[PDB]
């Protein structure tokens, strides 16, 4: 009987992932090897920092990061929902019912699925790219996850959002929002509510010389050099020695009479932004500061790719040949002092309009400001899923999505005869999971809450088509309420993108576990 | 072997404990029976809380303290075993978290004592006999409840007017105003007249028999008539002529009403024709030993008394208004009314078929049971937790004005009467964390407004309805219980529990 | 969290066992088995049910086995350990079959269907003898089925004509029926196993002891 | 919590013990006695008593086949197996799901009443006045038996049997008696030695063997009257019946007074002679010899609903097999005259129940629904045993069975010789209604009992 005793060491992780997904949901601590703790509170990035042991367990991972390479939302609905299908398979495996039909009946039963979900579609996302049409959508992706701060950073992601998208209507040829143009940066001091947007990236070190900040003139050039600020040498060795006092001064002034020939036709092309990604020498710092040149180091090369797709500036393998092509244009960079520090960072106002932006965050909890940097990675893989595939349809969350599919598959449980009634009703009871799980951990009880969700979508109407209210959903309480509310007040939707793709992966994670009889290990 | 110091303070929680695990599911009539199984293999199926603690075997000093309270609330009130265990239970859960606090036994035990004779004051001051008789109704609710397990309880709305209102009137002052009911009245009889819901009440007394012949007047004597009640024969004794002296002396005294146990015979019942006096043959002996006291007079053994032969005239014939008969379906029965001193009724149960009034008649007497018992105590109190919430608050701002170390000990005693509502919701699988907040909460505003002597939305008594799953006044739901079970409940549940914190030491050989 | 408990691999094995104790002496050809008490006791026996009654099976499979054989000796009285053999081989053969899922019911009522259909063949392959009293010569070869079995064959020939001529002495020739408790047998020791003849009479116990008594006496009247 | 699963392991291991036992194909246990004896037979009466037992709910589950045992003669396997696996289905819903037990128990009281209205329906009329029709429904218990070769002789004296003791009254004055039938106390038989068992015959009273005590008096008396008394002799009645002996001196002095003295008279008799007595009205005191037996005759033309059958045979051990399967065979017969409706077997009836249910749960709407599904997954436990006794698989018979309840009738069954979905109607299966209101009430009430006990007390 080990296909039972795999689904408990599954069981055993299952009740993890039971206490992540919700609003009561929290982060988990870890210690790695290295002395360096991880806090988030998404259980996708939770699973590399553990331990499998059995290999079992490994297929849900492997199926896990499935959701967040592509949709980037729903992973814990991917493997809570694979869990219990295991749980509702185990009556069916005990029964005498084989295996063989179990996984057929699930095939049958997710073609029945996948039809009905396009039937269930209610309002459309016309793509507008509205600050007030992107709350929407936003709001269930910050929420159950952290609580309070929907308010706050609704605002604070639709804006940035908006900066980095141009204005096109009904064209999905050329693809425009990417998931490395918002960029999640943190510093210590203030709050939630005195964050601002930026439209470009943000820079937290210092400028490294005595000029703070640019002028006001439009279209400030930036130039990027790769190779270091130093007197140009030959390639191969090229040290500079000394080898008897006479040289010293040919030397030296040396230095001083070539890097300010060099900077000299900078200044005079325009250009008062230089980029060095290397290491710069002493005497370079003194002629920038006398031109008005700001002093920018970018050692990291993954922060050089977005910048260029910005102003427009390219990285010249050289030294001291600012070719006017390959330069970018900035509107406006300006230094000023955003959570208690001075940090010069980059934005724009009209024109060379930005792909790339960056929201700044502040608070007083260390904790809590990691949280809300995972938090905003999710929330940005979510524009994405309003492209093409299904991005415009929408379907109501917060549980009641997983409770109107009862009534659709059991109608077809009876339709289909034969022994596939059994897998097709198992099907549909694994569903009411993750209603469940909402209730539990909101402290309502089982017997009072989940009979009103059975009765909410299941009424009697003297009539042929369907009325009342269909919108009524799971409901977290938290102060006082009688029965449930209606989910169109607070406008929680759930993408047709997500919810279709993590079915589909959640079927097939289940589909491989059961098809194994047997493992077979070998100690290392 | 001897031990003292924090465990035995410890072992006396654990051993508590699991004898209030025992009582914890049988707490009210919501609770489950359990079993007790002996070393022989035995066992045995009761809902009693008091039985099961008879028979609990338990080897602990403080748990044998519980063993003989149990049986000091058996012997005199029989009832409400189960609440006081629970009550004693946590008082010492409470009182060994006291200990890292340093508080001092004593003054745990003072503050006890010093609290429970003001609990009783403020119980005092709630207290109410029957009230709520015009205008609402309470004893309805009682046998309303109480049939709800037998067919009766659909019909129990209109019969419960008749029993409550019969019940009413037949209290007497007893032995220097008493006013204590009796255990066994109301004769009730049967008969198939129409359907069950027809039948009347009659304010008096109702005999089941006939006239035989039918040559005799139904009605006679209106203004007065006397009623002789003779458990000797008029018939033929196996003779004519003793059996005529025995007429002779009926007719001079003048009786209208003449019932004979064994029967009238036909000589002696031409007699009774001309003078319109109406006889009974085959009275039943337990019938007339009831009219004795209901119409006053008296059952007569024997005429043969001394050497003398007479029905004692005037000494035996009681005073009555009217003896009237009214035409019945199936069996026809006699209406008595108006008597010398009576008080008391008769039910005459009318339905379909016997077989159906034979379960409603012993459902009656039943129902009937609960109805006098809470009536025998002119001082009732409201239950169903209406005892433990409102002391609760009451000792949360009484607890200043005494202070002095032993303002928590009370803090402790109110918050530790929470667990009677508490256990009693797990039965009824609500759940037990809202209810009994919620009726905090409630509690709480009423006795604001209170001592003002003025009030517009407050309203005091609010009880637990386990039944129907809401918070509604136990009064007009029926849960009543007397003074004399509530007072005794709480004293002697804080007499075992001071004897168990006034040991420091077990020695044991 | 519970299913079935598969249950056999217990009854089946410890029939096996009683097979192969049984298998060896079936026959003319099989062994004589001894066993021992511990008392003194010594018994040699190839009968099956004679040595099941002194022997205990803690396993209640052979416990039925053994009841089996108690109609057979009251009735048939010969092949007590063939019945055995089939009883146990039986199961062997379905042991097979029932690993591959074969339920038993149909593996009983197999057998009960394959019972009535022996029966019908049983009738055709029987041979019908007379009764007539001249059969004694074909009686012979018929004694020798029981005599080889128990025996080595070297007493075969000296006890064929006394258990033949037993019978036949007091039977006379009806329907009737035969009566083998008017044969009576004694034993006396210190003398070969060769030795044995037919006594037509009755053997008595105590004899006369004087030396003058007659030896051999020629028409003699009982009183 | 680990109370409650104890609890149901407690009459769930019986229960799966015993599941072998059901059905005519059921099949063979063994049991192991310390002595070298065993108990071969599949019985569950007999095997049941032969079970020792620790924990106290199994000891509650065999006192409940007692009971059952002798309301009817068959089904006793029937409740025990029901009542386990409602225990087996509800341990999710009691332990994992966290439901509080009186919800389930208090579901169980109203699916009571839901299970016999579908029964009621299922059921179909049947002729009880009919006694070529009665004697085809006894003949279910009959045939397969010592008594096979006299089934002819046995079903027409157990139609007799059963017509004795019942009394068909019925009116709204007085209620509905029910009949009144006992088979116990009246339909109590006496066996006697010889005769034959065709020439046997049901009388209505009380039968006696003492003959007259003096040599010269009166066989035949026109009204006979019997009179009952306690204190032994040492109105002016026909006759003077003795509990214990009588003098000959009291012979003599009631022989001038034209009665006959009876000494020797059992004190469990006199409580039946009161039924046909309370002597006149009293209509045959013939006192004939039957099988060299002088013998009384104390019945009337009335029917008291008490008596005595004379039973005659071949031999003792002839009556000894007659007994117990005379009682048997009228306890279905007793069955069919407690209501005109017959249901159908094989797991016919079973079925009917778990379709019905699970259609009427999903209109309540409430905390109740869920325990609904257990019951109905335990109603199809029974017939799917069977299924798993007869070799087919209990997956594909157990789905299309229950399709087909919801096209065509609900009085399909299984069949044991065939093992395939074969209607009970057309091909002669039936059983009466009685033996499944008496299996669905009783299993339910048990069951409610083992979940009330949460702990379990340790003490004299």
């Amino acid at each position: 009987g080990q296909i039972i005793k795999s689904i408990a060491a599954i069981r055993e992780l299952h009740q993890m992932c039971l206490t992540s997904m919700g609003p009561c949901g929290r982060n988990k601590i870890i210690v790695n090897h290295l002395g360096k703790i991880i806090i988030t509170n998404d259980a996708a990035t939770m699973l590399r920092e553990l331990d499998i042991v059995h290999p079992a367990v490994k297929v849900l991972v492997m199926a896990t990061e499935q959701q967040k390479i592509d949709m980037g939302d729903g992973t814990n609905l991917v493997m809570i929902l694979a869990g219990e299908l295991l749980n509702v398979s185990e009556k069916l495996i005990s029964m005498g019912l084989s295996a063989v039909e179990i996984i057929q009946g699930y095939n049958m039963a997710r073609k029945f699925t996948l039809k009905e979900l396009d039937e269930m579609v209610v309002g459309e996302i016309t793509d507008k790219n509205d600050k007030n049409e992107l709350l929407k959508m936003i709001k269930p992706v910050i929420s159950s996850k952290k609580y309070g701060s929907e308010d706050i950073l609704s605002e604070l992601v639709s804006e940035a959002v908006s900066h980095v998208l141009p204005v096109a209507q009904q064209a999905g040829e050329i693809p425009y929002f990417n998931v490395d143009s918002i960029r999640v940066v943190k510093i210590m001091g203030g709050s939630l509510s005195n964050s601002t947007v930026i439209k470009g990236m943000v820079f937290n070190r210092e400028p490294e010389g005595h000029v703070k900040s640019l002028s006001e003139d439009k279209k400030h050039k930036v130039a990027v050099f790769t190779c270091p600020l130093d007197i140009a040498n030959t390639e191969t060795k090229g040290t500079v020695l000394l080898h008897n006092a006479q040289e010293m001064l040919d030397f030296s002034k040396g230095e001083e009479k070539q890097i300010d020939a060099m900077m000299k036709e900078i200044a005079d092309m325009g250009v008062e932004c230089i980029v060095a990604g290397a290491g710069v020498g002493e005497l370079a710092l003194h002629y920038l500061n006398r031109y008005g040149i700001l002093v920018l180091k970018v050692p990291s090369k993954f922060e050089l790719r977005r910048l260029c797709r910005v102003c427009g500036a390219t990285p010249l393998p050289r030294l001291g040949a600012p070719t006017p092509e390959e330069l970018g244009l900035v509107e406006t960079v300006k230094t000023m002092e955003i959570g208690g520090d001075r940090v010069t960072v980059f934005k724009q106002e009209q024109g060379e309009i930005s792909r790339t932006s960056t929201i700044i965050l502040r608070g007083a909890t260390q904790n809590n400001l990691d949280d809300i940097e995972r938090a905003i990675d999710d929330g940005v893989a979510a524009v994405k899923g309003l492209m093409k595939p299904s991005g415009g349809k929408l379907l109501p969350g917060a549980g009641a999505t997983e409770i109107e599919l009862i009534s659709r598959i059991t109608k077809y449980g009876e339709r289909t005869p034969g022994l596939l009634q059994l897998a097709i009703k198992q099907f549909a009871v694994a569903f009411e999971v993750v209603p469940r799980t909402l209730a539990e951990t909101a402290g309502l009880d089982v017997n009072e809450v989940l009979p009103n969700l059975y009765a909410a979508h299941n009424v009697t109407e003297p009539g042929a088509v369907k009325t009342d209210h269909l919108y009524k959903g799971v409901d977290i309480d938290g102060e006082s309420d009688e029965g449930v509310k209606d989910i169109r007040e607070e406008n929680i939707y759930d993408m047709l993108a997500t919810k279709k793709f993590a079915i589909n992966v959640a079927t097939e994670a289940a589909t491989t576990v059961l098809s194994i009889d047997q493992i077979i290990m070998a100690k290392k | 072997e001897k031990i003292s110091g924090d465990d035995i303070r410890n072992q006396n929680v654990l051993a508590t404990m699991a004898v209030a695990n025992v009582v914890k599911s049988s707490l009210g009539p919501v609770g489950l029976d359990k079993m007790l199984v002996d070393d022989i293999g035995d066992f045995t199926v009761t809902n009693d809380g008091a039985t099961i603690l008879s028979l609990l075997d338990v080897q602990h000093p403080a748990g044998k303290i519980l063993v003989e309270l149990a049986q000091q609330q058996d012997r005199e009130i029989g009832d409400g075993t189960t609440s006081v265990v629970i009550i004693a239970s946590e008082l010492l859960k409470r009182a060994n978290e006291l200990v890292k606090n340093k508080i001092h036994p004593t003054t745990i035990i003072t503050g006890f004592r010093v609290a429970l004779r003001e609990a009783i004051r403020f119980i005092n001051e709630v207290l109410s006999t029957s009230v709520d008789t015009l205008g609402k109704e309470t004893l309805i609710n009682i046998a309303k409840t109480s049939m709800s397990s037998k067919i009766i309880g659909a019909d129990s709305d209109f019969f419960s007017n008749m029993v409550v209102d019969a019940l009413l009137a037949v209290k007497t002052q007893n032995s220097k105003g008493e006013i204590k009911y009796p255990v066994k009245a109301v004769n009730v009889l049967k008969a198939h007249g129409k359907s069950a819901t027809e039948s009347l009440l009659v304010p008096g007394y109702a005999l089941n028999c006939t006239v035989a012949s039918q040559a005799m007047p139904k009605r006679i004597a209106g203004g007065n008539v006397k009623i002789a009640c003779l458990d000797l024969n008029l018939q033929k004794a196996r003779e004519a002529g003793i059996v005529l002296e025995r007429v002779k002396k009926i007719i001079d005294a003048g009786a209208q009403v003449v019932l004979t146990t064994k029967g009238i015979d036909d000589l002696c019942l031409k007699e009774f024709v001309e003078a319109k006096i109406m006889g009974v043959r085959r009275c039943k002996k337990e019938d007339l030993r009831r009219i004795a006291r209901a119409t006053g007079a008296t059952l007569v053994s024997s005429m043969s008394n001394l050497e003398g032969e007479e029905t004692f005239e005037s000494s035996y014939l009681g005073l009555c208004d009217e003896v009237v008969q009214a035409k019945f379906s199936d069996d026809e029965c006699i209406l008595i009314k108006g008597t010398s001193k009576h008080s008391s009724s008769s039910i005459i149960l009318r339905g379909a078929n016997d077989y159906s009034l034979d379960e409603m008649e012993r459902s009656l007497h039943d129902s009937l049971s609960v109805v006098k018992r809470t009536l025998e105590s002119g001082n009732v109190v409201p239950g169903g937790g209406c005892v433990e919430a409102a002391l609760n608050i009451y000792l949360d701002n009484f607890a200043t004005t005494v202070g002095s170390r032993e303002q928590l000990a009370i803090a402790e005693f109110a918050a530790a009467l929470l667990i009677i509502p508490k256990t009693l919701a797990v039965n009824a699988a609500k759940d037990s964390s809202e209810l009994v907040a919620k009726l905090r909460s409630y509690h709480a505003a009423s006795q604001m407004a209170k001592p003002e002597d003025v009030k517009r939305r407050s309203y005091r008594n609010y009880g637990l309805d386990l039944i129907r799953g809401k918070i509604v006044d136990e009064i007009h739901a029926g849960v009543l219980e007397p003074t004399i079970s509530k007072v005794k409940s709480l004293k002697s549940a804080l007499e075992a529990c001071v004897a168990i914190l006034r040991i420091d030491t077990m020695i044991t050989v | 969290s519970l299913r079935r408990d598969a249950a056999l691999k217990v009854n089946v094995t410890s029939a096996e066992g009683l097979q192969s104790v049984l298998e060896t002496n079936l026959g003319p050809k099989g062994t004589l088995k001894m066993l021992v008490d511990g008392a003194g006791n010594i018994k040699l026996t190839k009968d099956g049910k004679v040595l099941l009654t002194e022997m205990q099976i803690q396993s209640p499979t052979a416990v039925l086995i053994a009841r089996a054989a108690a109609a057979q000796d009251e009735i048939t009285g010969d092949g007590t350990t063939t019945v055995v053999c089939l009883v146990g081989e039986l199961l062997r053969q379905a042991h097979r079959f029932i690993q591959e899922g074969v339920h038993p019911r149909i593996i009983t009522d197999g057998f009960e269907i394959a019972r009535k259909e022996s029966m019908k063949f049983l009738d055709e392959f029987k041979i019908s003898k007379t009764n007539l009293s001249n059969d004694r010569e074909f009686l012979l070869q018929v004694a020798r089925s029981s005599l080889l079995t128990k025996v080595d064959a070297d007493l075969t020939e000296v006890l064929t004509p006394i258990v033949t001529d037993a019978v036949l002495s007091v039977y006379d020739a009806q329907a009737d029926n035969l009566d083998l408790h008017m044969v009576e047998i004694m034993q006396m020791q210190h003398l070969s196993p060769k030795d044995t003849t037919f006594i037509k009479g009755l053997v008595l116990d105590h004899g006369g002891r004087h030396p003058d008594m007659p030896t051999r006496v020629k028409n003699a009247y009982v009183l | 919590r680990q109370a409650q699963i104890s609890n149901i392991t407690a009459a769930k291991a019986v229960a799966d013990v015993i599941r072998t036992c059901l059905g005519p194909k059921a099949m063979l246990k063994m049991l192991l006695d310390p002595m070298g004896g065993l108990v071969l037979t599949n019985d569950g009466h007999a095997i049941l008593r032969e079970i020792d037992v620790a924990h106290p709910a199994a000891k509650s589950m065999l006192e409940l086949s007692r009971t059952q045992d002798e309301e009817v003669g068959d089904g006793t396997t029937t409740v025990i197996i029901l009542a386990g696996e409602i225990l087996a289905q509800c341990a999710p819903y009691l332990i994992e799901k966290n439901i509080h037990p009186v919800i389930i128990i208090q579901a169980l009281k109203k699916a009571l009443t839901d299970a016999l209205e579908v029964i009621k329906q299922v059921s179909k009329p049947v002729d009880v006045e009919n006694d070529a029709a009665m004697k085809k429904l006894i003949q279910a218990s009959i045939g397969t038996k010592y008594v096979i070769h006299w089934s002819e002789k046995m079903c027409e004296l157990a139609l007799d049997a059963v017509k004795t003791v019942r009394k068909d009254l019925g009116q709204t004055v007085e209620g509905e008696p029910n009949f009144e039938i006992d088979i116990k106390r009246y339909v109590r038989v006496e066996k006697i030695p010889g005769g034959d068992v065709l020439d046997s015959r049901v009388l209505k009273g009380v039968l006696l063997n003492k003959d007259v005590v003096h040599p010269k008096m009166s066989r035949h008396i026109e009204n006979p009257r019997v009179v009952l008394l306690d204190c032994p002799l040492e109105v002016r009645p026909t006759l003077v019946i003795t509990e214990k002996g009588v003098s000959d001196l009291a012979q003599h002095y009631l022989l001038k007074g034209g009665c006959s003295v009876l000494r020797r008279v059992k004190k469990s008799d006199n409580n039946r002679i009161a039924r046909v007595t309370g002597g006149t009205n009293c209509g045959l005191f013939k006192v004939e010899m039957i099988g060299d037996e002088y013998f009384s005759f104390l019945d009337n033309c009335k029917e008291p609903k008490a008596c005595t059958i004379m039973l005659r045979g071949g031999s003792k051990d002839i009556l000894n097999e007659i007994d117990r399967n005379l009682q048997d065979a009228m306890a279905v017969a007793r069955n069919v005259m407690l209501s005109p409706s017959l249901s159908p077997g094989g797991g016919a009836t079973e079925m009917a129940v778990s379709v019905k249910l699970a259609e009427k749960a999903k209109q309540l709407e409430g905390i109740q629904q869920w325990p609904y599904q257990a019951v109905a997954d335990a109603m199809e436990c029974i017939p799917r045993t069977l299924i798993q006794n007869a070799g087919g698989d209990p997956i594909r018979l157990l789905s299309q069975l229950r399709a087909k309840h919801a096209q065509g009738n609900f009085t399909t069954g299984i069949d044991g010789d065939k093992g395939k979905i074969v209607d009970m109607v057309s091909y002669g299966i039936w059983e009466p209604e009685v033996i499944k209101q008496q299996s669905v009430k009783t299993a339910i009430e048990s069951a409610c009992l083992l979940l009330r006990v949460d702990d379990i007390v340790s003490g004299v």
